[PDB]
């Protein structure tokens, strides 16, 4: 198990997508145009799970780029690092989806799928062994959303044995596009739970006040929110990237990380959280990395308990003091971790440290406190819901009433589930 | 693509075309020839501009939009006019004999005998485009060819497009520019005949037009070329998300995604801001604050109604010029503080904010400032049911004594037309009040 299959879907999906091929090609070495001018042999010995060899030692990322409307993907191709995807890869639309999941998972996108199909089936059968796919994608919109559910609904047809990865970035008010944002997003809720193994909530309300409360940016972009997402992106994929103990693979992840099957559900943490010059101490790291203010979903840890964790160091470092910090907030923070999983928390080093840090931690974790997210998602939509409005966007569509209670059902009952555990 | 065909119904209709494609002209620098010496690309193109204009092989960048009227003297000031060679002869239609004030004689009698005709028309420029978006129909709401032509080519155009997108922009009549008695009639039942076929509708009160021409442009007595211009200003501030490239444009489409929470309800509030005098724009340059301030006086509303008096269902803010997020920002923060703002309990209470750097122009000899900055908010408030009630009573008024009906029976149309768009009017006046009661 090695190679994996990248998809980004729709502005979002696209644009945050574009980032990781930033970061992760510095990280490997890989410039512009898809030459290797490194330094390390470890940059390259698993180079291989992301990108593929091509004619002349050029490496060209495995990923497919999927929009129903040209704008965004005209922009990945100007930008920085545009020229070195596989310009077959790059599949799209003419008319967009509206902000409307219902076009993209039942109509426009519909049209579209079966030819990113034939793209993941050239890429996929090109690869010594599949481990499985990561789509990126916001649930908000109707591209990345309705479409992007699509996809993963085939694609587990299609390849019902492989590891199903999301980055899917959740919607708030405090960044917002539109107003039917919790309809989409809880109708990918649905599909999420169903049809992936593994999901990381990057919460936008998240990033929008860590940029806002504690980077000091008054007016935040996009960009300023991407670039908390892709150095989590780069954080929680090193262990597959990187050597050289772990034999880190995305069914490990699954089989330990999810005890009970619909609670697949990860809030990403990263510390330092930049946008510097005083290296932080093992034990900053420790504590930053578990402080809410570093969580990228808007959820309060303490309000819940951890299932499972698993925790990537990166940078030169004593892993004495790693085990010792790493125990220490176990001991001393130990209700906050269920008792009915012994050894929940994992943790790990890599000695390359991400660009411009001389070292940094990346958190993943299996908290129930993610039903905060589910619950704030699911009281937007009932505001709406109760009084049926905006609906007719979607019933022109085909959509029916009772796709939207279903919907609302399996999230409320996810929170239900979640919250069961946080009692036992 | 994204192509967008304009048509102009009516006088109204057309000479708000005149004053909008003269002003949509001097926004994107083309000449009155047709000719736009900053485009390179010759013959074609996909640039912003494109949704409103195709290019011929001569560099000649011509409107994808028709003129439609049942009598030829107001056509005729558009094929001897300063614009006389922007519009291919066969996009300006005329018959010889009017809808006089009747809505029959547009919909039925006078109107039957262009209609083909005009769908034809329609259909050649639609036949130029990649991937048509829909239709802007700006026509009166009290003319006898605004009314019921239009009426008629919305039922045609529904069925020749789908469902395919349809704007009104929709002039409601005003004492001081009104031109016949009977104008209540024809607004209900253009108002009722359309309302399945229209997606979004902007309507444009000439009261609250005149009156801000007189009050904010020391204008005495305002004339149409006075009203036009500035209803062009705000014509452009919504096309603009249409026409123009932009980091922090929001399209328009997305703005109807909020501004429409059920079909029904599809009739914004436009509200633009400044509107000044050079005299008075002089050593005074208008912050974004003062002018965002100024989306929420009553007084700079397209509609007269009172919003404080009602709810908010969304609230679009669309900037041109000189504007950035953070000002922006801070401007929302001070208002919601300050000003009688309530939203129903169903709809987020975000303001959805677009912005275009390309800054606001003014026709040469005209009475607006040129400003660094401008803006148009589009809310949804169930205030504008006011107007259907001003309307609607009017109606009533003459409707009780059947006065001027037998002129509407004579043409082909029966009393039970009347009542059956009567009770669809009562039906929406009910339907904007209960989208304001709270939930249980
Ligand atoms: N704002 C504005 N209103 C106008 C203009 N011309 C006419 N009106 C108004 O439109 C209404 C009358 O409708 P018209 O558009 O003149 O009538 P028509 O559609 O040509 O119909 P007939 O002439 O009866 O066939 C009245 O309320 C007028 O004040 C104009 O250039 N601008
Ligand atoms: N963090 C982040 N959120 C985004 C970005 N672009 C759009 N969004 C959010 O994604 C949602 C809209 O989805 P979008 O991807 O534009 O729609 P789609 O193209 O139709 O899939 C909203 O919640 C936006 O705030 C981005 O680059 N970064
Ligand atoms: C109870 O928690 C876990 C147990 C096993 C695994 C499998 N592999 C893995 C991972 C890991 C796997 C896939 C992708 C990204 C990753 O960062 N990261 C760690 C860190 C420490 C460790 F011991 C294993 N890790 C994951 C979590
Ligand atoms: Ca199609
Ligand atoms: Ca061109
Ligand atoms: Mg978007
Ligand atoms: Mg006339």
């Amino acid at each position: 198990m090695r190679e994996i299959v990248h998809i980004q879907a729709g502005q979002c999906g696209n644009q945050i997508g574009a980032k990781f091929w930033e970061v992760i090609s510095d990280e490997h070495g890989i410039d512009p145009t898809g030459s290797y001018h490194g330094d390390s042999d470890l940059q390259l010995e698993r180079i291989n799970v992301y990108y593929n060899e091509a004619t002349g030692n050029k490496y060209v990322p495995r990923a497919i780029l999927v929009d129903l409307e040209p704008g965004t993907m005209d922009s990945v191709r100007s930008g920085p690092f545009g020229q070195i995807f596989r310009p077959d890869n790059f599949v799209f639309g003419q008319s967009g989806a509206g902000n409307n999941w219902a076009k993209g998972h039942y109509t426009e996108g519909a049209e579209l799928v079966d030819s990113v199909l034939d793209v993941v089936r050239k890429e996929s059968e090109s690869c010594d062994c599949l481990q499985g796919f990561q789509l990126t994608h916001s649930l908000g919109g109707g591209t990345g959303s309705g479409m992007g559910t699509l996809l993963i609904s085939k694609i587990r047809e299609e390849y019902p044995d492989r590891i199903m990865n999301t980055f899917s970035v959740v919607p708030s008010p405090k960044v917002s596009d539109t107003v039917v944002e919790p309809y989409n997003a809880t109708l990918s809720v649905h599909q999420l739970v169903e049809n992936t193994d593994e999901t990381y909530c990057i919460d936008n309300e998240a990033l929008y006040d860590i940029c806002f409360r504690t980077l000091k940016l008054t007016t935040p972009t996009y960009g300023d929110l991407n670039h908390l997402v892709s150095a989590t992106m780069s954080g929680v994929t090193t262990c597959l990237r990187f050597p050289g103990q772990l034999n880190a693979d995305l069914r490990k992840l699954a089989v330990n990380m999810v005890p009970f099957p619909r609670l697949h559900f990860f809030m990403p943490g990263f510390a330092p959280l930049t946008s510097q010059y005083r290296a932080l101490t093992v034990p900053e790291l420790t504590q930053q990395m578990f402080d809410s203010k570093n969580m990228m979903a808007a959820c309060d840890p303490r309000h819940g308990r951890y299932l499972t964790v698993a925790a990537v160091f990166r940078g030169r470092m004593s892993m004495k003091e790693v085990d010792e910090q790493m125990l220490n907030v176990q001991n001393k923070n130990s209700s906050y971790f269920v008792e009915w999983i012994p050894n929940n928390v994992k943790t790990a080093v890599c000695d390359i440290p991400p660009r411009g840090l001389k070292m940094s931690a990346t958190f993943i974790g299996n908290s129930t406190a993610i039903q905060e997210l589910f619950k704030r998602i699911s009281e937007q939509f009932t505001a709406m819901f109760r009084r049926k409005a905006f609906l007719h966007w979607y019933t022109g569509e085909g959509m029916d009433e009772m796709e939207f209670t279903e919907a609302e059902s399996n999230m409320n009952d996810l929170v239900s589930e979640y919250q069961q555990y946080q009692d036992a | 693509m994204r192509e967008c065909i304009s048509i102009h119904v009516g006088q109204a209709g057309v000479q708000i075309g005149n004053a909008c494609w003269e002003l949509y002209c001097l926004e994107h620098g083309i000449q009155p020839d047709g000719q736009m010496p900053s485009d390179k690309t010759i013959g074609g193109g996909d640039d912003s501009f494109n949704t409103f204009f195709s290019e011929t092989g001569a560099g000649k960048h011509v409107p994808r939009a028709v003129f439609v009227d049942l009598e030829p003297t107001v056509i005729d000031e558009v094929r001897t006019g300063t614009y006389r060679q922007l519009f291919h002869p066969e996009q300006l239609i005329t018959g010889k004999e009017d809808a006089a004030n009747n809505y029959a004689r547009g919909h039925y009698t006078i109107g039957k005998e262009i209609i083909d005709l005009v769908l034809d028309r329609i259909r050649k420029l639609a036949d130029q485009c990649t991937g048509l978006q829909g239709f802007l129909v700006f026509h009166s709401f009290g003319g006898g060819t605004g009314s019921g032509f239009t009426s008629l080519l919305m039922e045609r155009l529904s069925v020749d497009y789908g469902k395919k997108s349809k704007l009104e922009f929709s002039i409601y009549p005003a004492p001081q520019v009104s031109t016949a008695v009977v104008e209540p009639y024809n607004s209900i039942l253009t108002t009722h005949t359309t309302l399945e076929h229209s997606d979004c509708a902007f309507m444009v009160d000439n009261e609250a037009i005149y009156d801000i021409c007189r009050r904010n442009l020391d204008i005495e007595r305002p004339t149409y070329t006075n009203l036009n211009r500035l209803i062009s200003q705000i014509v452009s501030s919504i096309t603009a998300s249409l026409r123009f490239d932009g980091a922090l444009n929001v399209d328009l489409t997305e703005f109807q995604t909020n501004l429409v929470p059920y079909p029904r309800i599809h009739f914004p509030l436009a509200t633009y801001a400044p509107v000044i005098s050079a005299e008075k724009a002089y050593h005074e340059q208008l912050s974004v604050a003062e002018i965002t301030n100024a989306c929420f006086e009553p007084a700079n509303q397209m509609v007269k109604c009172d919003p404080r008096h009602g709810k908010y269902m969304a609230c679009c803010l669309l900037y041109r010029g000189d504007v950035v997020p953070k000002d922006v920002n801070a401007a929302i923060a001070t208002i919601k503080t300050k000003r009688s703002i309530q939203f129903v309990d169903w709809c987020p209470t975000g303001f959805k904010v677009g912005i275009n750097y390309q800054p606001p122009t003014v026709v040469p000899g005209g009475d607006l400032a040129k400003v660094q900055r401008a803006v148009c908010m589009l809310s949804n408030t169930t205030a504008i049911a006011e107007a259907w009630a001003r309307l609607d009573h009017k109606f009533d008024l003459m409707y009780a004594k059947r006065a001027f009906v037998h002129w509407y029976v004579g043409e082909g149309m029966e009393e039970g037309e009347f009542s059956e768009a009567r009770e669809d009017m009562a039906a929406l006046e009910k339907d904007y009040e209960e989208v304001g009661v709270d939930s249980v």
